């Protein structure tokens, strides 16, 4: 449905949210696509929270590491927060990637259910 | 879209006239160009003559470009191989065989030739492709495909 | 000013130029029933010319990558000995030069005839391009504005009554 | 590693494989070297234009919902895909939602 | 006239060229790859052109040493340049928005996705 | 190969003789009509009515025809400064002075006329309200323009052919 | 002869028999066994029947 | 001597441009031949111009006289050449002496025919003239297109269209010869008609007045150079 | 119309690690004649880490490739008001299977 | 209805005309600069007539402007020749009666 | 899009109804041909009316997709440019204060200015406060001025044509949407006699 091409603008975050919401409750979306979307939304939540918790855990140990023990407060805080940010970003990116990929797959399936793709003839 | 007036079935006289025209057209062909005698024989002969003229022009242009582009470009290009990039005279850097070039300027001559000969050939080919008109046989709309019979070719 | 001015694939300096990749992209938003015989012939000639040009395309970039790989190698020429490193560097560099070339517009008389055609075939082509390919259509319209080619579907039209469908870039009126 | 490019390799080779004999008189056009040289010159001209001439603008809208989702209309001639009516209706409904 | 411009050839076109003294007159006081290449080239030219033998052998030994030194310098230069190239590639791929706007049409095959010959391939009719 | 000297040359580089279908193939409909009207007026007044012909002749005289002559005359008069160029107390070279003046002044006249035409003709053709009104009244077509070009070529040929025997033309 | 003097291996790959004149009485600096299969499996050699059938 | 393309660049068919180029070639080649012959004279008569240094004492004392005399000799040679080629020199239009340039009969006949029978259009083509010309695209082939009469498209009567179409295209009558077209043209340029200037209906065909071969002017071809017999 | 041409715009970014490893290997091969055994350990460690990352990526790719050959999906039977996961074969391109 | 020039020829002519106009402006500027530089250089070392120096400067400026504008002008001339020949032939075919 | 004229509520015309008698749009309704400044310096003066023109168009085209997208994009771009300028200004001020606290002062301007004799620090602070806003204004001015010149030309062309309806790409709110009749009884089956 959306434009395809290198020059075309990439799908936005708000657009992706709107598309996911439409696919979640549309009366013109098949039950298989709905179940796929629900399963995608359910399981993708654990990854981000788990990554954030892993960052919180690992960053605490890195705050009391051998060389981290006797550094100035600013450098110690920065070094400690460094692992937490990396792991939180990893978890959130993984969750968003899984959700958006499955959403795009569901969108393709719905377009197929309505034949909304050019040169797609059965 | 406008259609012409359809002629009626020709009589034996018109048939004989067409046969005579076809016979003359067939007898006119020299044996030096072996082209099959079919519906598209006439168009094939025409396209072949056009391509032959174009090829003669292209070969003449290639000769002219080889004669001209050399002394202007290749010969000065030789001055580029007179000395090495380091400023010293060109030294023979063997790749696999340590060939013994005992002649005076054998190394420089061989290197310059192996470099310039492809350069001269390519420059001549480019000049020929640039300064030769292929529009004589070129058909933007492919209009040359009309079939012409020997009967329509000549009138007796 | 080559003598082969009547060549079907020949081109001028300031004619309509489109990026090679765009060409392939442009081939993704048309229907054969929408074209008349003239448009079909133009499209077939363009397809043949594009096949030959795309075949010859990376070869034109071949010297650039080989020189860059040698340039990226350093100040030593180990011909047929450093061949492995030179070949890996070329296999890396050539994709970049190829992308840069395929992203560069190239003027073509056939491209100008297919796009800027006063016929209904050209009208339909322009409309479908403006509809399905937003970025390509915007780039084509921007290029055409500097070429003083004014089509009704152009977004940078000063004689229009309906709001333009896309943002207009800074252009001298 | 570079094994996934089978479709990329298939394109040029299949395009070159489709040509019938020139002497068979189907198209009668043989412009290989001509294409190479003319395309070299044209690409040189195109690169020169892309370097030191007016460059087409790439700035575009980036904050509107489905701004690129254009429906058929009089400005589009309605000559779109025969089944694109469903897409147009969905686009209109989404525009109503986002309005 | 034309012969006087075409038949005769330039002296440098025929004579065996010498060394560009200007390229070897003033040099910076640094052991650069340029100086190393200059030494290697001088050794190679002397070896290929000298009629004597003892100085040739001494220059051959010095050329082996210079080859080792130039190999070291080239290794350092190659390391630096390759590191720079890899960092540039990584940075360019990091900041360039990868276009995820390709057509999904090749990603699906409906007749293949759901068998059109559904059970039609499973046993004939009569 | 010196046909530029032994033939007529002032008839082609003035009065819109350069206008060809190529120009008509490049301009819009109104501009095509204006250019066709200007070409018809300059080349073949016979197809135009007498009143419009008189008006166009007056306008052309007021704009370029007399103005180009005035500019050429001014240039030639400027070139005619110091007519006694080679003059001495013992003798004055009359033939030399007259020849130098005749060679210099005509070249200056030609330069001035050409400059005036090339400078003013674009404005006069483009921005003459009378010319626009005449173009609206006439509306010459492409076939009319082609006929006008053919007739202009024929008249140019006739001009050279008519004055073929200016010294002794018994006619037999 | 120049090729065989320069890169004898290539000469072997070319099947060129040793062209050095060994009449001097001293054995050559580099002898080799010829591989005349290219010179044999041809329509103008012992492989005439094989080459003809192949053609 | 005017190039075939430049005369074809100006509005003209293949034949008319050839004939006009033939006439221009005659004039220009006569002038060029005269000028070149004058050039060959001076290259050898340089001593002769200084040989007559006793019959005219001023030439040796005033060098400008020598240059003026050389220019005058060149002009005389050019005039002799013009009389040889561009003059009338009326002669018999027989088969024995035609072609050979003892007389300029061919050039004189072509010039007189061009000067006499050539006239401007002196009018604007009527709306029917353009429409008929617009309908005259491709219909000039040897096999005439079988024009069909459609009641809902051509209208009127089938015979009426058949007669009208026959007159327009099949009968070969040009729009310059149509009765209603002539009436409208008389009405259109009536003001010019009020001026008393005749309005030509058919444009002057240069092919109907010029002929390098001279077959139009009925000149007997040279016996030794032509198989065909004139008159 | 099923060209299945994968865009090269991601291929270079995906493949860069192998090129980096090759370049590091070449540097090590040039450095061994002038370096020490302890001095060159860092190159070996980095090469091993890169190879490990490549191996992990290849393992994930192999798992994904082997997975598509077996299509296991859940379908909802509303008769019993449940959703059960079944497995079935698939029909795809023979070219895809060969790849 | 009126005679319609060929669309391909029209586009080629339009491109040639645009290039010719741009090259004409550029060549005017180049020729002015060349005339100025020629006058300066002649005043630098040449000891001759002022009229001679001015004529040389004008000729050099005209030559420089032509060399800057020769390519575009020649291309436009060739395009115009081809288009005019085609149009004249077509019109003569249509206007024959 | 294509709004049905029967369902097309002429709300824009209503907006024209409430327009007073002194509006240039009325002159546009009378035929005021609007010409963009073809004189460079004049265009500079025209570079400041973009916001007012956008407000007028928003009053005219509250439902137009193109107008709404242009408004939203302009607001977002202005917010982003202002945020970048504010960040640059704050960073420059903090850096200047800290470097001067250690003596490091860039003498880009004169150390002591003419007339007022203000310190180089004060002059640099003023320049840092001033410049980024001007740069953002210039860039957004080029962009939005070209876009708004095109949009206002379109609006003037529409008004001079006395077209009192909304553009074809106008998405009216849900309150202006006629709901679709759902129940559609199909025709009963009947055998064709032939």
């Amino acid at each position: 449905m959306e434009p395809f091409g290198t020059d075309e603008r990439n799908w936005t975050h708000e657009e992706k949210d709107i598309i996911t919401r439409f696919l979640k409750y549309d009366k013109h979306v098949n039950l298989k696509t709905a179940e796929m979307v629900y399963s995608a939304e359910v399981e993708s939540a654990y990854f981000g929270k788990a990554g954030a918790l892993a960052g919180g855990v690992i960053s605490a140990l890195f705050f009391n590491f051998p060389i981290v023990r006797n550094l100035p407060i600013i450098r110690r805080s920065v070094i400690g927060v460094l692992p937490f940010l990396y792991c939180y970003t990893w978890g959130k990116n993984t969750q968003e990637e899984l959700r958006w990929l499955k959403t795009f797959a569901a969108y393709q399936r719905f377009v197929v259910y309505h034949g909304q793709h050019c040169k797609l003839w059965v | 879209g406008f259609e012409t007036v359809v002629p009626a079935p020709p009589t034996r006289d018109d048939e004989l006239r067409m046969i005579k025209a076809t016979e003359e057209q067939f007898l006119q062909q020299p044996r030096y160009k072996l082209y099959m005698n079919e519906a598209h024989r006439i168009a094939k002969m025409n396209h072949g003559d056009r391509h032959n003229n174009i090829r003669a022009h292209f070969w003449s242009n290639f000769a002219l470009g080889l004669l001209i582009t050399g002394p202007i470009f290749i010969i000065p290009f030789g001055k580029a191989f007179r000395n090495l990039r380091s400023g010293v005279p060109y030294y023979f850097r063997p790749k696999y065989v340590f060939t013994q070039k005992n002649q005076y300027n054998q190394d420089r001559n061989w290197g310059a030739m192996k470099k310039q000969i492809p350069l001269w050939l390519g420059l001549s080919t480019a000049y020929a492709y640039w300064f030769t008109d292929f529009s004589i046989n070129d058909d933007e709309w492919l209009e040359k495909g009309k079939v012409i019979y020997p009967h329509q070719t000549i009138k007796v | 000013m080559d003598n082969n001015y009547h060549f079907w694939g020949n081109g001028d300096r300031q004619d309509v130029s489109l990026s090679y990749e765009d060409y392939y992209s442009i081939l993704d938003c048309l229907l054969d029933e929408k074209l008349s015989p003239q448009g079909l012939m133009k499209f077939k000639n363009l397809h043949e010319v594009s096949m030959y040009g795309v075949s010859y395309v990376p070869l034109y970039c071949f010297p650039v990558a080989y020189g860059i790989s040698h340039m990226l190698t350093g100040k030593v020429r180990r011909g047929h000995s450093g061949y492995r490193n030179l070949f890996s560097l070329m296999s890396v560099v050539l994709p970049f030069t190829c992308w840069y070339a395929y992203t560069t517009p190239i003027p073509r008389r056939l491209y100008t005839e297919i796009i800027c055609s006063n016929n209904a075939d050209g009208a339909y082509v322009r409309n479908r391009i403006k509809q399905q390919k937003p970025g390509i259509w915007r780039k084509l319209s921007q290029q055409l504005y500097n070429k003083n080619f004014r089509f009704p579907e152009l977004n940078q039209d000063l004689t229009a009554t309906e709001f333009p469908l896309d943002y207009v870039a800074p252009h001298k009126f | 590693s570079w094994a996934y490019m089978y479709p990329w390799l298939k394109f040029i080779f299949r395009k070159y494989l489709d040509v019938p004999y020139y002497w068979f008189y189907l198209n009668g056009r043989e412009l290989g070297i001509r294409v190479f040289f003319t395309d070299l010159k044209l690409f040189f001209y195109g690169i020169t234009n892309r370097l030191f001439d007016f460059n087409p603008s790439s700035i575009k809208f980036e904050k509107y919902p489905f701004y690129y989702w254009i429906n058929s209309s009089q400005l589009t001639e309605f000559n779109q895909y025969r089944k694109f009516v469903i897409r147009d209706s969905i686009i209109y409904s989404l525009n109503n939602y986002i309005i | 006239m034309i012969w006087k411009y075409l038949q005769r050839t330039n002296r440098g076109n025929i004579i065996q060229a010498g060394l560009q003294h200007r390229k070897f007159e003033n040099l910076p006081f640094k052991q650069n790859f340029d100086n190393l290449t200059k030494a290697y080239d001088l050794r190679m030219w002397y070896i290929s052109n000298s009629p004597h033998e003892a100085k040739n052998l001494e220059y051959v030994n010095e050329l082996e040493a210079l080859h080792n030194e130039l190999n070291y310098q080239n290794s350092r230069q190659f390391l630096f340049r390759t590191v720079s190239f890899l960092l540039g590639w990584a940075l360019f791929y990091q900041f360039y928005e990868l276009p995820k706007t390709y057509d999904w049409q090749d990603t699906q095959e409906p007749k293949h996705q759901v068998p059109a010959y559904g059970d039609l391939e499973e046993g004939g009719d009569e | 190969v010196f046909e530029f000297l032994f033939y007529n040359q002032q008839h082609k580089t003035r009065n819109g003789y350069f206008i060809n279908h190529d120009n008509l193939m490049l301009a819009s409909l109104e501009e095509r009509k204006k250019l066709i009207f200007y070409f018809i007026a300059n080349q073949v007044p016979e197809k135009l009515d007498p009143v419009d012909r008189v008006k166009f002749n007056e306008e052309l005289s007021d704009n370029l025809s007399t103005k180009a002559r005035l500019i050429g005359s001014l240039t030639g008069l400027i070139g005619l400064v110091g007519f006694p160029y080679i003059s001495t107390r013992i003798y004055s070279r009359p033939v030399l002075n007259i020849g130098l003046s005749l060679l210099i002044c005509p070249f200056l006249y030609y330069v001035g006329n050409q400059l005036t035409y090339s400078v003013w003709e674009p404005k006069f053709i483009a921005n003459n309200n009378t010319v626009c009104e005449l173009s609206k009244k006439y509306n010459f077509t492409v076939f009319d323009f082609a006929q006008a070009k053919k007739e202009a070529h024929l008249k140019a040929l006739r001009t050279e052919l008519v004055s073929d025997n200016l010294l002794y033309s018994p006619g037999i | 002869y120049e090729l065989f003097v320069d890169h004898p291996d290539l000469a072997q790959w070319t099947g060129t028999y040793p062209k050095v004149d060994s009449s001097h009485g001293f054995p050559f600096y580099s002898t080799y066994e010829m591989y005349r299969d290219f010179q044999e499996n041809t329509l103008n050699s012992d492989g005439s029947f094989a080459q003809w059938i192949t053609l | 001597a005017a190039r075939v393309r430049t005369l074809i660049a100006a509005g003209f068919s293949k034949e008319e441009a050839e004939q006009v180029a033939w006439l221009q070639n005659h004039q220009v080649n006569g002038k060029i031949l005269g000028l070149f012959t004058g050039g060959f004279a001076l290259y050898c008569c340089n001593n002769y111009f200084h040989y007559f240094e006793r019959y005219f004492p001023r030439l040796r004392y005033q060098p400008f006289t020598k240059f003026l005399a050389q220019a005058a000799t060149v002009y005389f040679f050019f005039k002799i050449g013009d009389y040889y080629f561009t003059s009338r020199r009326y002669g018999s239009n027989d088969a024995r002496m035609n072609g050979l340039m003892y007389s300029n009969t061919y050039y004189s006949t072509n010039k007189e025919a061009l000067i006499q029978n050539f006239e401007p259009l002196n009018r604007k083509f009527t709306e029917e003239e353009v429409e008929q010309f617009l309908r005259n695209e491709g219909r000039s082939q040897e096999e005439k297109r079988n024009w069909i009469y459609n009641p809902h498209i051509h209208g009127s009567t089938e015979g009426e269209w058949k007669a009208d179409i026959h007159e327009k295209f099949d009968s070969g009558k040009a729009p310059w010869e149509r009765e209603h077209v002539k009436a409208k043209i008389l009405e259109t340029n009536k003001a010019k008609i009020d001026a008393g200037e005749e309005i030509q209906l058919k444009p002057f065909k240069t092919l109907n007045h010029l002929d390098k071969t001279g077959l139009l002017h009925r000149l007997h071809p040279f016996i030794w150079t032509n198989n065909w017999t004139l008159l | 119309y099923k060209t299945h041409l994968f865009s090269w715009r991601w291929f270079l970014i995906k493949l860069l690690p192998s090129v980096s490893i090759i370049l590091l290997g070449y540097y090590l091969q040039l450095t061994l004649k002038w370096n020490l055994f302890n001095k060159q350990n860092t190159i070996v460690l980095l090469i091993t880490l890169l190879l490990l990352y490549i191996l992990w990526l290849e393992f994930y790719q192999f798992y994904h490739i082997l997975s598509f050959y077996g299509n296991i999906n859940w379908a909802f039977d509303y008769d019993e008001y449940i959703w059960t996961l079944e497995l079935d074969t698939r029909r795809t391109r023979l070219a895809n299977n060969y790849i | 209805r009126d005679f319609e020039y060929n669309n391909q020829d029209v586009n080629q002519l339009n491109g040639a005309f645009i290039s010719l106009v741009e090259d004409e402006k550029i060549g005017f500027w180049v020729g002015v600069g060349g005339f100025a530089y020629s006058q300066f250089i002649m005043r630098k070392f040449v000891k001759s007539t002022n009229i001679f120096a001015s004529v040389t400067s004008l000729f050099a400026g005209a030559a420089l402007a032509n060399l800057y504008t020769h390519q575009s002008r020649a291309s436009y001339a060739r395009v115009a020749a081809r288009a005019n020949r085609n149009a004249s032939l077509a019109l003569n075919k249509l206007m024959e009666y | 899009e294509m709004i049905l004229p029967h369902n097309n509520r002429q709300l824009a015309r209503q907006y024209f109804d409430s327009l007073p008698e002194n509006d240039i749009n009325r002159k546009y309704y009378e035929g005021l041909k609007y010409e963009t400044p073809k004189t460079f310096f004049g265009r500079f003066l025209n570079q400041f009316n973009i916001d007012a023109k956008l407000d007028t168009l928003s009053k005219f085209y509250t439902y137009q997709k193109t107008i709404r997208a242009t408004q939203a994009e302009l607001q977002e771009d202005r917010k982003s440019y202002l945020t970048n300028s504010l960040l640059f200004t704050a960073v420059s001020w903090f850096s200047i204060y800290q470097f001067a606290r250690k003596g490091a002062v860039l003498p880009v301007l004169r150390e002591y200015g003419r007339y007022f004799g203000t310190h180089r620090l004060f002059r640099q602070y003023l320049h840092t406060l001033v410049l980024p806003l001007l740069y953002t204004e210039y860039a957004l001015n080029q962009k939005y001025y070209t876009h708004m010149e095109h949009l206002w030309t379109v609006h003037v062309n529409r008004l001079n044509q006395k077209i009192l309806e909304d553009p074809l790409y106008t998405f009216y709110p849900q309150e202006l949407n006629v709901p679709k009749h759902n129940i559609i009884v199909p025709t009963i089956f009947r055998d064709t006699p032939q």
